[PDB]
RNA sequence: ACCCACUCGGCACCUUACGAGAAAUCAAAGUCUUUGGGUUCUGGGGGGAGUAUGGUCGCAAGGCUGAAACUUAAAGGAAUUGACGGAAGGGCACCACCAGGAGUGGAGCCUGCGGCUUAAUUUGACUCAACACGGGGAAACUCACCAGGUCCAGACACAAUAAGGAUUGACAGAUUGAGAGCUCUUUCUUGAUUUUGUGGGUGGUGGUGCAUGGCCGUUCUUAGUUGGUGGAGUGAUUUGUCUGCUUAAUUGCGAUAACGAACGAGACCUUAACCUACUAAAUAGUGGUGCUAGCAUUUGCUGGUUAUCCACUUCUUAGAGGGACUAUCGGUUUCAAGCCGAUGGAAGUUUGAGGCAAUAACAGGUCUGUGAUGCCCUUAGACGUUCUGGGCCGCACGCGCGCUACACUGACGGAGCCAGCGAGUCUAACCUUGGCCGAGAGGUCUUGGUAAUCUUGUGAAACUCCGUCGUGCUGGGGAUAGAGCAUUGUAAUUAUUGCUCUUCAACGAGGAAUUCCUAGUAAGCGCAAGUCAUCAGCUUGCGUUGAUUACGUCCCUGCCCUUUGUACACACC
């Protein structure tokens, strides 16, 4: 045939990451637990479900994207 | 095949239709699912 | 390959038909392909009458080494078709006529 | 000299063949394993080789005599069937010619093919039997090519990873042609469905039509193929299957060691021609009668009218029948199958036209129709697939199928006005009458039709008539090009198509060549169907107009058939 071609530069894929990270609750001393990172107003999202937290930007991630929460 | 053993050929062939009717005339006489999920429904 | 076919053509022979083919295409055992005919009493070829008394098939069997055809030609008896012509247009058939015992004296009868 | 008969001895010939032979053949090649008249000589698988060496003869060239080493399984005879001939003899054919028709070949454009070009210009096919072929009219699709971007749709098994998360998704920005979370940034989400590797799969218009099936083309517009019993032969085989005559035909007659038969041709099937009779039709029409319009007429003519009734089946439709068998008569011949002529007839070229189609052949075409297929290739930076955009149309040129023209048997303008085969729409946009808008192209409101019911009498075109042009590259011709207006579609640029003005080329009948054709044919002409969103200079069918000239030959060409030769049989590649 013609057998390869090309630049260089393969492309990678994704990770997700490490994360051992859902543990973003806050107990004070024996036991009361607050929440940190504000939970999500869709009738989709039961609220156990929270927003990411970047710049502007709070966002729902459970809905895969949608919505835009900006606190 | 070769023509050297046509013979052979041609006798088991005779052979053969001899058992299929054999076979033949032998054989002219011879010898819920959603209703669960609604009595589970409790 | 013979034994098989051979055996296919008697059965049918056996089976009353006016006769039979059997053709086996492709390529067995060797590179090279090849093609047999086995046949065995009465068959016609042009004409409506085919239309009318032969049913043919053909059929792919798929070996390990490659693919072989079979077209399968029967031809039943005319006079047992019991719906169509009951013979090929060819058949002519004249009625024994007798033998007369000549003459008389001539007479006449009453009733 | 000649004739006839006879007889020795000759050169030959003819027929047999009791006999012999592997056979072709042979009065010897016979008088044979029933093996013996006399005698001379030669040969003992094929090569090496009539070579080496010695002897001998020769002026010489060469003669006579004449080994071996080594090598090899066939070489050789006669005959058979095939096959093949730059051999002959017969036949057949408008894919051959004669007599002619219209052309093609020239020109412009249309198209395919080569070539060049190109990131790419995807690829098959190359005499007839490649090149308006792949149903191949490609804007994306198609699509196979090229420039880039995504996705797994990587079954299943084992391993490993891993609930402290195997893995999935994504908003904004970045990025990207792109409102692709491709990838990055950021940090939520998901929950054992994946991920990683091995093994194993899967897909691939990737390869091989020279591994195959299936199909198809071609030999073949052909006429050939086989078997029973009997004859010939040791045999394979042969006769049958043939000189002649006849046919479209191994179609028949006839000749006959053959007789009598089978596949193929024929028959058969479909379709077109004819049925004052069969059975019927508001989904076909006819006459009558009402209702009624217009002319003129004391009447009569022409329309109109989905039922207003009554009758009928000529014309239209399709069931089942019938009719042609070359019939009758006369010619002509083997005194034959046939052939020519006449009359009749719907019809007498197998009535016209087709579908079907024996044995075999080909390295014909096709893995680019197939979830037909072997093997090879590839399979995650994919040859899988999708998306974006180009490409298949690219233009010094060579070739093939065509379309349009060179005009006065015409163009243009009125006017006349006639077909046949077709096809059309429910999750849908099909065929479209009518009504208005518009120079057009088209637009728009309605409508009939799943259809002998509506479009549709598809009011097609050539053609007919009355005029304008008047032989002037002209009012013939319309390539090229500009500007504008519409239609299909997401998308019209390299201009899908359509329309109006303008632009107004070559072409003054086409060299060497070469195609097709014999009667409702050739030729002119349009229509529907296929493609199909749009696009036909293309194809498949259809009807409209409708001739000249053959009713022969074997000169050319092509093929079939005898014979003939062969050392070919993997068959003249
Ligand atoms: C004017 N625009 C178009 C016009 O060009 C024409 O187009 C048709 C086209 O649609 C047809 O398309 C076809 O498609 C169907 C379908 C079943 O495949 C066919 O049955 C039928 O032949 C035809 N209707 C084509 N065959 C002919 C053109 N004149 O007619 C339809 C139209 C929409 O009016
Ligand atoms: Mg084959
Ligand atoms: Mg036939
Ligand atoms: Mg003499
Ligand atoms: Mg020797
Ligand atoms: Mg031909
Ligand atoms: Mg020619
Ligand atoms: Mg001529
Ligand atoms: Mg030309
Ligand atoms: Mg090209
Ligand atoms: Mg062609
Ligand atoms: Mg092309
Ligand atoms: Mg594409
Ligand atoms: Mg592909
Ligand atoms: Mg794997
Ligand atoms: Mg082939
Ligand atoms: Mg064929
Ligand atoms: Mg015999
Ligand atoms: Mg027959
Ligand atoms: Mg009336
Ligand atoms: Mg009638
Ligand atoms: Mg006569
Ligand atoms: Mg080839
Ligand atoms: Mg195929
Ligand atoms: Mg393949
Ligand atoms: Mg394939
Ligand atoms: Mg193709
Ligand atoms: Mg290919
Ligand atoms: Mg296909
Ligand atoms: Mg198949
Ligand atoms: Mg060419
Ligand atoms: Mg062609
Ligand atoms: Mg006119
Ligand atoms: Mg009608
Ligand atoms: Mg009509
Ligand atoms: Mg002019
Ligand atoms: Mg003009
Ligand atoms: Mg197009
Ligand atoms: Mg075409
Ligand atoms: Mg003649
Ligand atoms: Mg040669
Ligand atoms: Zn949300």
């Amino acid at each position: 045939k013609k057998v390869y071609t090309t630049p260089k530069k393969i492309k990678h894929k994704h990770k997700k990451v490490k994360l051992a990270v859902l543990s973003y609750y806050k107990v004070d001393a024996e036991g009361k637990v607050t929440k940190l990172r504000r939970e999500c107003s869709n009738p989709t999202c039961g609220a156990g479900v929270f927003l990411a937290n970047h710049k502007d930007r709070l966002y729902c991630g459970k809905c895969h994207s949608v919505y835009k929460v900006n606190a | 095949g070769d023509d050297k053993k046509e013979l052979s050929a041609e006798k088991e062939a005779q052979a053969d239709a001899a058992a299929e009717i054999a076979e033949d005339a032998a054989e002219a006489e011879d010898a819920l699912n959603q209703q669960a999920n609604n009595q589970f429904n409790k | 390959i013979r034994r098989a076919a051979y055996g296919v053509v008697r059965y049918v022979m056996e089976s009353g038909a006016k006769g039979c083919e059997v053709v086996v295409s492709g390529k067995l055992r060797a590179a090279r392909a090849k093609a047999m005919k086995f046949a065995d009493g009465f068959l016609i070829h042009s004409g409506q009458p085919v239309n009318d008394f032969i049913d043919t098939a053909t059929r792919h069997v798929l070996m390990r080494q490659g693919v072989l055809g079979i077209k399968v030609k029967i031809m039943r008896d005319p006079a047992k078709s019991r719906t169509g012509p009951k013979a090929l247009p060819d058949a002519v058939t004249i009625i024994e006529p007798k033998e007369e015992e000549p003459i008389l004296a001539p007479s006449v009868k009453d009733y």
